[PDB]
């Protein structure tokens, strides 16, 4: 399977960094499903999940995310990072990690964005 | 001004056949349903057969095989043709265009005899 | 308040009140059937309908199969009390559901108005009911009493999905159309549905879901019950009143039966198929039936059969008819109540009218046919509700019609067994051999409503070539959600009509059901051989049937439709390698990333264009898609759109006679300045109606005959992308299980990720088929159509303004004081042309947006 | 509004043994008519068990007196005890609150109140 983590609670406007990596349980022979296309994904509750952002020959977004987040990998660290900057209410969701066209998913990771209540 | 002007009818023999005409005057016809009403006495004035301006019919159920409804646009004129005349289609006729306003034709005694 | 009030189960106990069984009218000897009486003047009966009409008596598939596109026959469904119980509990529960919207509330609320007539007599000053429109209600002591009745709900005949509403005549009335009404029974079952194709909507949520969607049987239901409306006032409009169409070219439908009753019904660009000399005339007809029923009321001086009285009488035919009463008593039909009456039975309720109530996806169309039969179960909350139908607010189904989605919401869909077969009905069209290269000919089944819809030019009408007389009195001449709320306030909610007590009729009421106008069959199988490959050579060549080996895709037409394992793709050539090379196992995951990566790309492509008027963005692969124009390439297609226009798109163009335009007479009244004066601004008038006219004529025409068209290819671009999906996953699924389930378990496959990619991607490409499709329909109209229109219009006007200032002049003496205002006023006007608002004619945002 | 809070699912082996309670808000807990229902992805919600106001129960047909549904009003709770799990009672087990609205309930409507729920995974 797939670890995920850097969930938490922002302000709108403020920042949260994903990031998803393989655990030891997900296979590497003969070959390792990781270095395939990877694809960010969310679910808020009582919605259907929806892509965010994936990278694998080519970047794509979610046109609601297109310059505010972004898709990177780190080689060294082993993972896929989404960059999530200027945050709104309406993204809050579990967001997934996902090995594209697979049945690889990650377990989640709750992201929430609200303002403070006065 | 609209004026329906009958012509024709009975004494008719039993089994006979019968035509009623009608010529409108004060207006085009064109785009307007004409029909055919009948009234015998005591008795409730009844559609017998409409016809809408682009030639389609409709008949009352008793007279459907024996009676045609006609007409022409540009002579603004109906015409009742009635085959097979029965007892019960004795009566006063009346021709009627379904304009906007109460237009009908003066009645013409239609009498079926044995 | 709701609508039902009270719970009904099919095994309560029978009170003789609202639980009973009962006897209706019947040609023969009919068995009393449980009903139940779910509000005042409508009641249910959960039995197939074995009894409305004798010669349907058997529940078995008909010998000669039915000229219909979806069929379904089961003679064992609706035998246990079980499915009645849950038949029962369906309907009440989409009464509710009609009634819990603002036009359900009024519809259902002009039902229970709308008794039919008490003209059973034939003494011209008598009210009597007519038997046909009662029943006899069988009490818990094994007598009985009889009861009017407006509306009963049915099971179906022999076919299951064959919904319609029946009536029993009358040997001298024709009681639905003579403004009588009459009671009406609907054949109807909440537990099918149909499915249907849409792509329309794809620009709102470009998430929609692949495949078929069902029909919320809530739209059906209220679709019968407009008809049930129109017959219960006597304002249905004949059946031999039909749209009827060509049929003998290659391209051109075998047959087609659609009534203009089905039309008005159906409401939106339907009933805009029908001209407007033809709309008024019904309008005028109906208006003097009405008028009939006030002058009968008022020479009625007796009513029989009854102890309620002559007033009361009346008076419910009054409020029924909205007759207004001087205070001598004396009914008459006013004008403007009239139309408003009719406008409300007729264009506020529309099968269009209640989806926007609804708020669900619907055939936009009728011409968009329904292509399947599912079973449904309607009754448990988890599967539908009164407020959201099957898109269950709060959950996944709630967005994008999901709830009706049959492949998302799968769990509430059986897709049943079409018992009309797919090339049932058919035409054979075969490419000549030697068109091809001789070698033999290219013949495929192409079923019948598959093909196009080419209105006969008998349906259009006008009298656009009359001329008028101009008076001093000349009369001078939509809807919106706040027009129909409007109208909402006019209704009293709680008045209804009294159940009184009638005298019993005899034990069997007998009845025949309206006499109907005999149907003939289609030719059927009819051979066409053709100089050229059609888009449905183009189609067929896409698709493939199961199979044992690797399909593979292939740029030739020909190949495709020689070889079943070969099928057509109009995407690249690069394309077709790409999807058909041998892939081994390690390069599996970024070959598929790659196929949809390409898939995407080909199928967004977009081209702008600043060379064709109204037309600002071109969707090149809909050339070799279909082979639009004979013209085989992207190419050719991209030249020849911005060389001919929105022309080439067209399977028949169509007739558009706009005649030379009758003359204005005017008349003098030569001793009078303000009748002079008033005659000469009526014909202004006029003429602005005339533009009116001749715009709404051409609109129906161009709805008719050419958006019809773009509307098909439109379906069948869908179709073509479909295909080439199907036929991707199928060939990247073959390799798939080609390897080792070693390689297998570590690359875990999940095909349903890639439906869901390549269903994206045919929406994203539909949003700007759509678009395009749009942009060449009123292209064609405002190009090809409307000027044929302007030109009439401006000879018109050309030859009114010579009338007018000649009728000044010769009225000069009269018009002391006012000759030179009156020039300028008819040289001002007449000089420039009243330009055509697309919006004045149409209300659809979609086809709005694009003018 | 009124909320629906879940708790008790988790990860079961077969044979295992779950106790699923569910509190809700307001003051109108006495008034409802209180079920589980299971719901699987792509899948409608199936009734599991329910309890009515002066507490009979009903079961769905798979249940087959393996599970009791209870309610305390004084604690605005519903409980679902559950024994014998086999891999088909796998699922989101969602509390529902409903009542009566004449002919018709609430859920008919469907203006009932649903909880997000919580997961009942099968080992």
């Amino acid at each position: 399977q797939l670890v995920e983590s850097g969930g938490g609670l922002v302000h709108p406007g403020g920042s949260l960094r994903l990031s998803c990596a393989p655990s030891a349980s997900l296979p590497s022979t003969p070959f390792n499903p990781f270095n395939n296309m990877v694809g960010w994904y969310r679910q808020a509750p009582g919605k259907q999940r929806e892509m965010v952002a994936s990278i694998g020959l080519r970047i794509n977004y979610a046109d609601s995310v297109k310059g505010r987040f972004t898709i990177s990998r780190d080689n060294a660290k082993n993972t896929v990072d989404l960059q999530m900057d200027s945050l709104r209410p309406e993204d809050s969701a579990t967001y997934y990690c996902h090995i594209e066209y697979t049945h690889y998913w990650g377990k989640g990771t709750l992201v929430t964005v609200s303002s403070e209540p006065k | 001004q609209v004026q329906l002007v009958e012509s024709g009818g009975g004494l008719v023999q039993v089994g006979g056949s019968l035509r009623l005409s009608c010529v409108v005057s004060g207006s085009d016809i064109s785009g307007i349903a004409m029909g055919w009403y009948r009234q015998a006495p005591g008795k409730r004035r009844e559609m017998v057969a409409d016809i809408f301006s682009g030639g389609s019919t409709d008949y009352a159920g008793s007279v459907k095989g024996r009676f045609t409804i006609s007409r022409d646009n540009a002579k603004k004129t109906s015409y009742l043709q009635m085959n097979n005349v029965k007892p019960e289609d004795t009566g006063v006729y009346y021709c009627r265009l379904y304009g906007s306003g109460d237009y009908w034709g003066q009645g013409t005694q239609v009498t079926v005899s044995s | 308040m709701p609508f039902v009030n009270k719970q009904f189960n099919y095994k309560d106990p029978v009170n003789g009140v609202d639980i009973a069984y009962i006897k209706i009218p019947n040609a023969g000897q009919m068995q009393p059937v449980k009903a139940f009486k779910i509000h005042n003047k409508i009641w249910v009966i959960p039995e197939r309908d074995t009894f409305t009409n004798p010669e349907e008596g058997d529940l078995n598939p008909p010998p000669e199969a039915k000229q219909v596109p979806v069929s379904y026959y089961d003679s064992t469904y609706l035998s246990t009390d079980n499915e009645k119980d849950n038949y029962l509990k369906g309907v009440t529960k989409l009464f509710e559901r009609i009634y819990s919207t603002d036009l359900g509330r009024m519809l259902l609320t002009s039902i229970v108005r709308g008794i039919p007539f008490w003209g059973g007599s034939t003494i011209d000053t008598e009210l009597k009911v007519i038997d046909t429109n009662c029943i006899n209600v069988i009490q818990p002591d094994g007598s009985y009493r009889s009861e009017e009745l407006n509306l009963v709900i049915i099971g179906p005949s022999a076919d299951i999905i064959q919904f319609e509403c029946k009536s029993f005549g009358h040997e001298v009335l024709n009681l639905t159309r003579n403004g009588y009404g009459s009671t009406q029974y609907i054949r109807f079952s909440p537990d099918f549905t149909f499915g249907f194709e849409e792509s329309l909507e794809v620009d709102t949520n470009p998430l929609l879901g692949a495949g078929k969607f069902a029909t919320d049987p809530a739209v059906t239901l209220a679709h019968q019950l407009i008809h049930a409306g129109h017959r219960l006032y006597g304002i249905a409009i004949n059946p031999n009143r039909v749209f009827k169409v060509n049929t003998n070219a290659y391209y051109e439908m075998s047959g087609l039966e659609v009534s203009f009753e089905e039309l008005r019904t159906f409401g939106g660009h339907d009933a805009k198929f029908i001209d407007s000399l033809q709309e008024n005339e019904f309008r005028l007809y109906y208006y003097n039936k009405f008028k009939d029923i006030a002058s009968t009321l008022n020479k009625a001086k007796s009513i029989v059969g009854t102890t309620a009285s002559l007033q009361y009488m009346k008076n419910v035919f009054k409020e029924k008819y909205l007759l207004s009463e001087d205070t001598s008593g004396k009914f008459s039909v006013d004008k403007l109540k009239f139309d408003k009456l009719y406008k409300m039975l007729t264009e506020i309720y529309t099968e269009d009218n209640f989806v926007k109530f609804f708020k669900v996806l619907n055939a936009k169309t009728f011409l968009n046919f329904d292509k399947a039969v599912f079973k449904i179960n309607i009754v448990p909350k988890v599967n539908y509700t009164i407020y959201d139908g099957f898109n269950l607010r709060n959950t996944n189904l709630a967005a994008n019609f999901n709830g009706q989605n049959t492949e998302i919401n799968n769990m509430n869909f059986t897709k049943l067994k079409n018992f009309t077969g797919l090339f049932e009905f058919y035409k054979l069209l075969c490419v000549r051999g030697i068109i091809t290269s001789a070698l033999n000919d290219l013949c495929i089944k192409v079923n019948n409503w598959d093909l196009f819809f080419s209105p006969s030019e008998d349906n259009f009408t006008n009298d656009l070539n009359k001329g008028e007389e101009i008076t001093s009195d000349t009369n001078i001449e939509n809807i919106s959600l706040d027009l129909i709320q409007q109208y909402y306030l006019t209704f009293n909610f709680d008045n209804e009509p009294e159940n009184i007590s009638i005298e019993n009729l005899s034990s069997d009421i007998i009845g025949q059901l309206e006499l109907m106008p005999n149907i003939e069959r289609f030719p059927n199988g009819k051979k066409y051989e053709l100089d050229k490959y059609t888009m449905f050579h183009y189609l067929r060549a896409q698709e493939f049937e199961h199979g044992k080996s690797r399909i593979a895709l292939t740029n030739s037409v020909n190949e495709a439709l020689l070889n079943p394992s070969r099928v057509y793709t109009f995407f690249s050539s690069d394309y077709v390698k790409k999807v058909n090379k041998a892939t081994e196992a390690a390069m599996f995951l970024g070959w598929v990333e790659q196929l949809v990566y390409d898939f995407t790309d080909e199928t967004s492509e977009v081209s702008t264009t600043d060379k064709i008027a109204d037309i600002t963005i071109i969707i090149p692969y809909i050339g070799p898609a279909l082979n639009i124009g004979n013209m085989l390439y992207k190419d050719d297609f991209v030249g020849a759109l911005i060389f001919s226009g929105a022309v080439i798109l067209l399977e028949f163009i169509p007739e558009i006679a706009i005649p030379v335009l009758g003359t204005f007479a005017l008349v003098s009244y030569i001793a009078n300045k303000v009748l002079t004066v008033q005659t000469i601004d009526n014909a202004l008038s006029k003429r602005n109606e005339k533009w009116d006219e001749v715009y709404k004529y051409i609109v129906t025409n161009w709805l008719a005959k050419v958006n019809t068209q773009i509307d098909l290819i439109r379906k069948k671009m869908k179709e073509a992308l479909e295909n080439q999906a199907e036929a991707t996953k199928a060939i990247i699924n073959y390799q798939y299980n080609q390897y080792t389930e070693e390689e297998k378990n570590n690359i875990n496959f999940n095909i349903d990720d890639l439906s869901s990619k390549l269903n994206e991607s045919i929406n994203k490409a539909m949003i700007n088929i759509n678009k395009f499709l749009n942009q060449c329909s009123v292209s064609y109209l405002m190009n090809s159509m409307i000027p044929y229109g302007v030109k009439r219009l401006e000879d018109f006007d050309a030859s009114l303004k010579d009338a007018l200032l000649k009728y000044i002049y010769d009225n000069r003496g009269t018009l002391i004081g006012q000759v030179d205002r009156l020039k300028d006023k008819v040289n001002n006007t007449l000089s420039t042309d009243i330009p055509f608002q697309l919006s004045k004619y149409v209300d659809n945002q979609r086809l709005l947006s694009t003018f | 509004q009124v909320q629906l809070v879940e708790s008790g699912g988790g990860l079961v082996q077969p044979g295992g043994s779950l106790r699923l309670s569910c509190v809700v808000s307001g003051s109108d807990f006495n008034t409802y008519i209180m079920g589980w229902y299971r719901q699987v992805p792509g899948k409608p919600r199936e009734l599991v068990a329910d309890i009515t106001t002066e507490g009979k129960t009903n079961y769905g047909g798979s249940v087959k007196g393996r599970f009791t549904i209870s309610r305390d009003n004084a604690k605005n709770t519903v409980y679902l005890q559950m024994f014998g799990l086999k891999p088909e009672d796998a699922g989101n087990y969602v509390c529902n609150a409903d009542w009566k609205m004449g002919a018709w309930t609430a859920g008919d409507y469907g203006i009932d109140y649903w909880g997000k729920g919580t997961l009942v995974t099968v080992s």
